[PDB]
């Protein structure tokens, strides 16, 4: 599950990229 | 100087139609915000403000 | 304990979702 | 180190908390 652990990681990363290039610009 | 003296001729006469009109056209022009460059700018605002303070001030 | 990362999950899916619509207009 | 893991969860239900009220309108 410690693998799922790293999903999670890249769940959250992604989420913050997506969500920073959305709210950057109008 | 030149310039100084070519403002000798007078004003015009006014009437409310065209400077009203003026003013007016300062209406909507395009509700064109930018949340990037204002919220970089209130960043900078609120850091001149802190180190302005800290500077007239023992801090 | 381990069931929060499931709840991870099923939040991350609920923000991308509104990262979407919000990308909507 | 899972005790730092529930802290994660308890910030996750806060994030899910906020992420409900900001969504309310748009």
């Amino acid at each position: 599950s410690q693998s799922l652990i790293q999903t999670i990681k890249n769940d959250i990363v992604g989420l913050k990229a997506g969500m920073a290039t959305l709210e950057g610009m109008i | 100087e030149l310039l100084c003296i070519m403002r000798l001729w007078g004003h015009p006469m006014l009437t409310a139609s065209q400077a009203a009109g003026k003013v007016r056209e300062s209406m909507c022009a395009g509700k064109v915000l930018d949340f990037p460059t204002i919220m970089k700018t209130l960043a900078f605002f609120h850091t001149i403000l802190i180190n302005g303070y800290r500077r007239k001030h023992h801090g």
